[PDB]
């Protein structure tokens, strides 16, 4: 008990650092919901249970030399949970354009401090890639990427090299095309419907589009998104597998290339 | 040197100036700029501020300030530790890249105002500007750059949007509301050229030339 | 309060909104109605041919009435917040 | 094999309790009257056991302590 | 409330007063017919506690001595030894309850 | 009388319960309401919140109650000074000028609320009512009359926007939005009237008469 | 009896459970909820919570609470007070108009649920309820008809929010933001019903029905 | 607090609605369908030339309605208001 | 438990606008109470195997814990998620598991946690869905109407609060959680 | 009848004030040369005075928390 | 004087009431209200308020604040070390060039109203005016300053939104969402005419005149 | 039937207080002259009674710091 | 006259201020070896001074807790 | 020059660092048994250099929270 133990206390710190980032980063992990004290011992109650068969030996310097050791730690939580946001990213943009077809964020065209749209169809369709992220193993593949990071790159005088911040952020990337690839069956058939109603004017330029054109398009919408909902189911497998491949990558591209 | 007082003060005082002052003294304005202007064009939010275009911004400027965060570790954390620097050559040492990196991209004016207007007297060259007149002028230079760039952005949107408007006007749709017809074209340039890459790029290539 | 009084406040209110926009509505309404006129006799148009004449109306009057518009605007306030302590009761 | 600091700590409350159960199973005997056992050997030992349990008072403060401040940082 | 202090209270009073009533015992151990006094330590506090705010009873003598003096140091000694050690009690046990109250509080 | 204890029991409690009972019980609450609403007019916050119109309310408050202070001070403090006073009679003393001055501001009908639904007794003047009474009905009154005035303060700023939108509307604006034109005009009408002074003013003068 | 050994050590624990469980036992939840509810409507804040709400929340469960506080004096307080009661009598003497009290706002189908879930045996009448299910079950009935009063106070604002988007855009006002129009005439419609005495006598009748 | 009771009292909010917004909306229209009529024969149009006509009618609306549409408001809200408690049970 | 109740709560209060339950006191005092209500069987069974036994004779400290801890991790597994065992023993590297008993404490707990996270995140967002029913409803209707940009938040609001009262909202809320807790 | 804890909290103010005021006299009683009065009464009455005022000040303690707890919330 | 006692506790309180009485007292309003303004043009925020606005006011108002902190360093912190002046003529001292400062921007009138409010007697020169006066008057200025400044921000805008508007009816834009189209043209306008350097410019040298 | 974490604190508390006046009737004994009652006796149960208070306090800290602790953070 | 609440507190730090001299000076003589001044008068000075000051910390704290809680009002 | 907040502070902090670094090397010296130096020397510097920490440890706080309340209200 004595430091003899307890700077080899000096084991359960830098795991106990990382697990946390990425608990307070990642998608389900970190949610307002959650108490603190919640995340903060489920971080450090799996390091207990990582942290021996970790071989670990570093020094809290004071004024520390060694916090860019800590900088590596919490930066390898920033890249495998924040990463994994991506998948939620682009299905808030997807809903979310499908309500800018159908009528109901024209507040949001001509101006305001008010968007009000963000409730309608966006927290409909990331909240059920919540559960279908959840459902899997969706909140448990995160943490065992993070022990392979552990195991792959544990703590080193070379934490992070350049040219890998750009897999990252030129990522997403993916959040726009996929958040396409998803609305696009429903984008479409809007685009037919808005362009057949505006052919109506052609016979009679009274037609009126705020008349006659948003009820037909919401009640198109509402039905279709209806009739497209499983769609979601196949897509987020994709959604989330290859955002995983990608933090795998990474996570595996970094030990060949130190 | 100091003495295990102070030493631990000025550690987590600069630790507590880190998220305003260090992140907008860097980079981080531009890029965040540049995104939200980004994000008016196109329409609505759609992408979650406090959950991903904020993390892209923190994750490029890493990248950005790959070069002078290594200037800066070779020139500190290699001497500093355990000999011969000692937190006051390591301090000028370690403000140079940083400094040289901001130097670089203010505009030559900028400087002339916050001069003009802090009672400085002549500056000799470009390394005796204190980070007094170096820190606003570089904002104001980074505020233009990010205007600049989100006017760039807004151009081909905008072309998009007159377009899109004129051919449904002119083939006799009296009245439509042209914006949410443009929306998804304005996804599709975005995605068909792979417009995310270009931007990310261009704005790295941009930042320091 | 009593709804006499908010009654009154608010038919005041609506008066110097009303001179405040007189002139503008007027020469609008006056301008459109000119080109309407005009748009058969030559029943020629595109949607309005009357856009520029109302802009350049408004232009006129806003330029000539000015003055006394906004001086009413200016003591109609003033005088509601000078009186708005004997209001209360 | 493994130390598993929680059992480090049982080892150390044990010591501490197995001395004290000493200390007092030898004052038992002596005043007991039984033979041998000298009075400067049982304060002795008393004051050893003190000294020890002492020892694990201070333990449990500070450890009560680091654990209420590591219940602190924000996640 | 507060009146859980009061028995020992009144006994540590009556014990000061009878260390009063037995140092002028002592002080009289010689002048001429005396007839020492003393007082029923368990009788008063007794009667102290049923009503509140002492009938000082003769010692019955032992040894004639002529000078009508019945003060018998010996017994004297004894009895003020006693109420010493008694009145020291007393402010431990009271020093003990003011203590508990004290600490059951802050 | 008090003796140096709960005498200094009672004052660091009393400083205690100063920030809400005491600002809470006197002015402040029309006045910040009063901010707050014409604060929503003229659009944007425009002024920081916890930094301007809190410190100039307080200071304004101040101001009015400087009478009231004045006589708590010369019927309590001045005594208070080791003679013939110490906080028994003080504190009816003391109350007694802040009474007058809630009562003569209080609704003459809040009161009979608060008292009613206490099972008071019949009351024979104003100086029979107690604190008790007096406190729930000065905040329900002093929050009616904070509201008039904010009604007040809408009626110009609702005037420009309406006039505003109907001059866009006749000439043809179909989808321009009029707030924003319409802003500058807010605070144009709020700055030719000299609308600081007059609404700063014209709280303290209503809140005596 | 206890013997300023656990007296003394119950009443301070007693004050520090004081704030949360028994100012939520008795009331103070109706009251804040309803009002943070009339806060949503009327518009912002415009209100200071932490400062005028709260306190008029604390003089009002006061005032309805006055009964019961003066039952329990009564029978408990005076009678605790040296003679024939200490602090085991003292608790059902105490606990019984609370009990009556909380009893009489419970709905009559929250005490079967909890006392379903709590195993509890058939009860023979409403003074068979233990504390242990009658607490929860209050606290659910609180709520339900705290959210009952909010929906009745939410409706006459949503009438004007609604009819004064309807005049606006029929007029052909097609986007004039109606919440800046109509704010101010939500509170004048507040204002001239006199909405505070109404609102909180209400609430104090219903909390007794 | 069955659905029979919110239903009845969102019937009585609805009718109440169209009663404080009849006179304005109902004149709104009248005017729209008079200028309308008017606006063929002599089939002169530019866009509107009834906005500023719909603006002076709901003027001349709320000078008269005025009063009484702010009363019977503040009738149902103070009935609302006042039936409060009862309501619950 | 009371960490499941409790997102739940935080959850429901996400929805149905704007907080208006006072946190610190009411829904953490009911979590409390309806935890305690789930647990009395289980503190029931520690109590009557460590605590009277712990009392005085034959038990001190020692056999106490395992007694006290066999009710407490059969309650645990009970309510496990099946997969996220499997994970923190295959990152323990510990061996293959031949019963439902053979699972320690210190694979126990990590396990518990995330399945508790997992459930009460499932149920929240079930909760959810109905309110951003009423969100599109509402939304919809306002702008088939054509009431330009009516600020649907504000008019959904009391459709909320009736939507959760009139469905009877927060007993049936807290009996299918207490239903749940132990199916 | 009627509480009006304001009542309560003054009448408890007032029978520290008082008992504070009893010992202060009989310590100026005893020091001051009166009959009577003994140094065991004297004492005891000031402890008895400190133990009163203690509470006095514990039960603030608690006063004022529950209140800014109270205040502390949002409505 | 003061005994090391009252001198570090007046110190730390000073240090605590700064950040809101001496930032509202000295500069930083007008700067940051102003900025807020700009905001309000130009489209959406598009500029961090919590960050970047905020540092760049605060290095503004150090660099106006310099001749001011200057005067004020020579008359106490040189005289105030150790000789002839310790904190009672130290406040006075540094008072003064301040308070001739803030009496050259405040308003002729609102020194006026404030001292009328107060009952002050008749004041015979500036110097007569007390900080209690000299407070609210120079925050009250102070607010009628940065409402005018955002006047004279807001008319390009207004013009170029106008324009577009005009221009697009003429065409026939129907309805044309003409704000999105007039964004990029507005952030064009504000970085050709060089708007951030010529703003803070502007308003520095607005300040002092 | 149950815990009745009620009924357990309203034991734990009785037998503190029935310790504390069985202590307190022996000195009340001792002290009034019953022969019977030693001064050994009375010293060692006054000193058990203020050991077994002092649990009693800390248990009630160690309490009070638990319910504190959920209280106070969100929900 | 006025209130002046500055004109107050300025008055009462003085004051706080002179009385803590006049205990210094009273350090000062006692220690320098002078006549008069008695090492009662000294302790019971210096601890009047200590009071006082305490005093002046308690009023400080509570107006600046009252302060940032009256500025940290939402407008 | 100029007022120099930059350069005041860190010659402030400079001047905490070298009491500091004094004390130290009195203790050094009086510990390793070097003539001279006296005890209470010795523990009246180290406690002046404590109280300058603590001077500097406050101002600091004030500092900090002063700059986080600054940088936090929405423009």
């Amino acid at each position: 008990t004595s430091e003899q133990w307890l700077y080899w206390l000096h084991l359960y710190f830098w795991p106990l650092l990382r697990v946390l980032a990425l608990i307070s980063t990642a998608p389900i992990l970190s949610e307002r919901a959650i108490p603190k004290r919640v995340k903060l011992g489920l971080g450090i109650m799996i390091t207990l249970v990582i942290a021996p068969s970790l071989p670990a030996n570093d020094t809290p310097l004071f004024s520390i030399a060694a916090l860019w050791l800590a900088m590596q730690q919490i930066l390898i939580g920033i890249a495998l949970g924040f990463t994994m946001q991506f998948a939620f990213a682009a299905v808030r943009t997807a809903g979310e354009f499908i309500g800018l077809q159908m009528g109901l964020s024209f507040a949001t065209f001509v101006d305001p401090g008010s968007h009000l749209n963000m409730p309608v169809l966006a927290r409909i369709m990331d909240m059920l890639a919540m559960l279908l992220f959840l459902t899997f193993n969706g909140h448990l593949w995160l943490i065992s990427l993070l022990v392979d990071t552990f195991h792959t790159l544990p703590i080193g005088s070379n934490p992070v090299n350049s040219n890998a911040f750009m897999a990252l952020a030129r990522a997403g990337g993916l959040i726009f095309l996929n958040g396409l690839m998803l609305a696009l069956p429903v984008i479409t058939l809007l685009l037919t419907l808005n362009l057949a109603l505006g052919l109506l004017n052609r016979m009679a330029p009274q037609l009126s589009i705020f008349v006659i054109g948003f009820p037909l398009t919401l009640t198109v919408g509402i039905m279709l998104m209806a009739a497209l909902m499983p769609l979601i189911a196949p897509f987020c497998e994709h959604l989330f597998s290859e955002i995983f491949n990608l933090l795998a990558d990474i996570v595996s591209e970094m030990p060949i290339n130190n | 040197s100091w003495s295990l007082s102070v030493q631990t003060l000025v550690f987590i005082t600069s630790l507590t100036f880190l998220p305003a002052i260090l992140l907008m003294m860097t980079s981080f304005t531009r890029i965040i700029i540049v995104f939200g202007l980004l994000r008016n064009a196109l329409g609505t939010p759609s992408a979650p501020p406090n959950q991903v275009l904020l993390g892209l911004a923190l994750f490029l400027t890493f990248f950005i300030m790959s070069p002078v965060i290594d200037k800066i570790y070779v020139d500190a954390y290699q001497p500093f530790s355990e000999q011969k620097i000692s937190m006051q050559e390591a301090l000028d040492k370690g403000a140079q890249p940083l400094r040289a990196f901001m130097l670089r991209q203010t505009r030559e004016a900028d400087l002339a105002l916050f001069a003009r207007l802090a009672n400085s007297g002549p500056l000799q060259g470009p390394e005796a500007v204190p980070m007094r007149i170096l820190l606003p002028a570089y904002v104001t230079s980074e505020l233009k750059t990010a205007f600049q760039i989100g006017f760039t952005i807004f151009i081909p949107f905008l072309i998009i949007d007159l377009v899109i408007a004129s051919v449904l006007m002119a083939l006799g749709m009296m009245m439509v509301p042209p914006a949410t017809i443009a929306l998804p074209f304005k996804l599709m340039l975005f995605v068909l050229v792979d417009g995310w890459q270009l931007l990310m790029g261009s704005l790295a290539q941009s930042f320091y030339s | 309060m009593t709804p006499e009084s908010v009654m009154m406040m608010g038919t005041e209110a609506m008066k110097v909104a009303l001179a405040l926009a007189a002139p503008l509505l007027l020469v609008a309404l006056i301008t459109g109605l000119i080109i309407s006129i005009l748009q058969a006799a030559t029943q020629i148009n595109e949607m309005t041919l009357s856009f520029i004449p109302k802009i350049v109306a408004v232009f006129i009057a806003i330029i000539v009435a000015g003055p006394w518009m906004l001086n009413l605007l200016l003591d109609y306030v003033r005088t509601l917040f000078s009186n708005l302590p004997y209001i209360i009761g | 094999s493994t130390v598993s600091f929680a059992g480090q700590l049982h080892a150390a409350l044990d010591r501490i309790s197995d001395r004290q159960a000493a200390a007092r199973v030898q004052a038992e005997k002596f005043t007991l009257g039984e033979p041998g056992i000298a009075l400067n050997d049982v304060m002795a030992d008393m004051q050893k056991a003190s000294v020890s349990m002492q020892m694990g008072i201070q333990v449990r403060n500070k450890l009560v302590a680091a654990y209420q401040e590591v219940m602190s940082m924000q996640v | 409330l507060d009146a859980a202090l009061r028995f020992q209270q009144e006994a540590l009073n009556l014990r000061a007063q009878r260390q009063e009533i037995l140092a002028a015992n002592i002080a009289n151990a010689d002048t001429p017919g005396y007839q020492a006094r003393d007082i029923d330590f368990a009788s008063e506090l007794k009667k102290v506690m049923v009503r509140g705010r002492v009938d000082l009873l003769y010692r019955v003598p032992d040894q004639p001595s002529l000078d009508g003096n019945t003060v018998d140091m010996d017994r004297e000694r004894t009895q003020f030894a006693d109420n010493s050690l008694k009145y020291q009690m007393g402010l431990t046990v009271l020093g003990s309850q003011l203590k508990g109250m004290m600490n059951v509080l802050q």
